[PDB]
C-alpha cells in the first residue's frame, strides 16, 4: 500500500541546520500536496508547512515562516523539509502526511534542539535501607540526549519494572527505574540493570548488592 | 490564527460507557472540524472529518456532531482500544490549528501505592551528590501526593517528580520522587521519610530510613 518513511531527525544545535526527508512510495507522489506537522514534547501538534503537488506553491505559518522550507523531488517521490535558525522550540516528533492527513501519516522522527554535550549516564545501584516483594532501583542520572533503554538481567525481569520518565536536571536527563521480586529471590540470585545510551555508545551494568 | 481548545483535558471511563469530549474554535469554522486518535508511539489517526463524517473502517460507535464554533465527538461505548489522546482539527482556514487533546484513560478501582525509599548510594556519595529516591507504584487514581520529612520537618525544595503513563494491563499509575542534596546536606539529617496521600484526612502511606542506620 502506502508508504510514507521520514528521517534526517538528531541533535542539532540551536541556530543549526537539518533537513528531513519523507520517502514516498506506493502512489503517485507527483498529484498529491504534501505537508510536515510536528507534535512537542507537550503532546501538542502543529501544522509545519504544506506544498502543491508539483512543488511549486508552498504555505507555512509564521512560526516557522523565513526559516523552514518545504520542497520535494517528483522523479525521486521524496518530501523535504529544509529547516535553518533552528530554536529549541522546534523540539519535535516530524511527520510528513499525504495531503490533510485523512489516510496517510508517515511514522515520524525526531528533532532535538539543545545546546547541550552528549553526556553517558551515571548510574547508582539503589537498594533497601540496612533496616515478600523486593523492589530495587536503578538511578540514571546525568545523561544527553535522549534516549536511553533500561532492562533488568539482560531483560529476564520484565513484569514488575517500572522506568519512569526523563526529568530535566542541570542541562541533562535523569531517570529511575523499579524492578519488584520475590524476597527469596534477592539477593540471594543477583539483580543488575542494563542500561543503554546509544548516542554516546555506552552499554553499563549495576548490580544491586544490599546496603552495609 | 484560529484557537481550539478541548474539554476535558483528561477523564477516565470504564468499558461500555458512553463518552463524549467537546472542542470549541476561537470562531465559526463552518463544520471543517476533524477528529483525530493517537495512541502511545504512534501517528495521529484521523476518526471522523466535516464534524460528522466517519472515515471508512472507523466502528459505529464513534459519531460527531455540532457547528459553528462547538463541536463534539462521543463513543456510544467504550472499548479499551479508545484509550488514548483525542484531537480536533480546524481546516477552515490556514494554518490549520489543532485543539490541545484530550486523554482518554481507563476508570478502576482505588489502590493504595506500594511505597519504597532509597538512600543515596555509596557510589553517589564519592562523587558529592546524593539523591534519596523514592517509589510510589501501581496507584489510582493518577493524582497523588508525595510529601518529603526530613527530620520530621517538611522538605518541599530540591524534588524532582515523575509520572508514568497509566499501566496498560491493570490500569495503575507509577511516579518516582528524588529529593537531590549535596553530600555535606544530605549527611546533616538523621531521618527521611516519603509520604504518599491521595486525598486529605486520611492516613499516607509512609516509608523512612535513618542515616544512622
Ligand atoms: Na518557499
Ligand atoms: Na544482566
Ligand atoms: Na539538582
Ligand atoms: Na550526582
Amino acid at each position: 500500500e502506502v508508504q510514507l518513511e521520514e528521517s534526517g531527525g538528531g541533535l542539532v544545535k540551536p541556530g543549526g541546520s537539518l533537513k528531513l526527508s519523507c520517502a514516498a512510495s506506493g502512489f503517485a507522489f507527483s498529484i498529491y500536496d504534501m505537508s510536515w506537522v510536528r507534535q512537542t514534547p507537550e503532546k501538542r501538534l502543529e501544522w509545519v508547512a504544506y506544498i502543491s503537488s508539483g512543488g511549486g506553491t508552498t504555505y507555512y505559518p509564521d512560526t516557522v515562516k523565513g526559516r523552514f522550507t518545504i520542497s520535494r523531488d517528483n522523479a525521486k517521490n521524496t518530501l523535504y523539509l529544509q529547516m535553518s535558525s533552528l530554536k529549541s522550540e522546534d523540539t519535535a516528533i516530524y511527520y510528513c502526511a499525504r495531503h490533510a492527513g485523512v489516510h496517510y501519516w508517515g511514522q515520524g522522527t525526531t528533532l532535538t534542539v539543545s545546546s547541550a554535550k552528549t553526556t553517558p549516564p551515571s548510574v547508582y545501584p539503589l537498594a533497601p535501607g540496612s533496616a515478600s516483594m523486593v523492589t530495587l532501583g536503578c538511578l540514571v542520572k546525568g545523561y544527553f540526549p535522549e534516549p536511553v533503554t533500561v532492562t533488568w538481567n539482560s531483560g529476564s525481569l520484565s513484569s514488575g519494572v517500572h522506568t519512569f520518565p526523563a526529568v530535566l536536571q542541570s542541562d541533562l536527563y535523569t531517570l529511575s527505574s523499579s524492578v519488584t521480586v520475590p524476597s527469596s529471590t534477592w539477593p540471594s540470585e543477583t539483580v543488575t540493570c542494563n542500561v543503554a545510551h546509544p548516542a554516546s555508545s555506552t552499554k553499563v551494568d549495576k548490580k544491586i548488592v544490599p546496603r552495609d | 490564527d484560529i484557537v481550539m481548545t478541548q474539554s476535558p483535558s483528561s477523564m477516565y471511563a470504564s468499558l461500555g460507557e458512553r463518552v463524549t469530549i467537546t472542542c470549541k474554535a476561537s470562531q465559526d469554522i463552518n463544520s471543517y472540524l476533524s477528529w483525530f486518535q493517537q495512541k502511545p508511539g504512534k501517528s495521529p489517526k484521523n476518526l471522523i472529518y466535516r464534524a460528522n463524517r466517519l472515515v471508512d473502517g472507523v466502528p459505529s460507535r464513534f459519531s460527531g456532531s455540532g457547528s459553528g464554533q462547538d463541536y463534539s465527538l462521543t463513543i456510544s461505548s467504550l472499548e479499551y482500544e479508545d484509550m488514548g489522546i483525542y484531537y480536533c482539527l480546524q481546516y477552515d482556514e490556514f494554518p490549520w490549528t489543532f485543539g490541545g487533546g484530550t486523554k482518554l484513560e481507563s476508570k478502576r478501582a482505588d489502590a493504595a501505592p506500594t511505597v519504597s525509599i532509597f538512600p543515596p548510594s555509596s557510589e553517589q556519595l564519592t562523587s558529592g551528590g546524593a539523591s534519596v529516591v523514592c517509589f510510589l507504584n501501581n496507584f489510582y487514581p493518577k493524582d497523588i501526593n508525595v510529601k518529603w520529612k526530613i527530620d520530621g520537618s517538611e522538605r518541599q525544595n530540591g524534588v524532582l517528580n515523575s509520572w508514568t503513563d497509566q499501566d496498560s494491563k491493570d490500569s495503575t499509575y507509577s511516579m518516582s520522587s528524588t529529593l537531590t542534596l549535596t553530600k555535606d546536606e544530605y549527611e546533616r539529617h538523621n531521618s527521611y521519610t516519603c509520604e504518599a496521600t491521595h486525598k486529605t484526612s486520611t492516613s499516607p502511606i509512609v516509608k523512612s530510613f535513618n542515616r544512622n542506620e
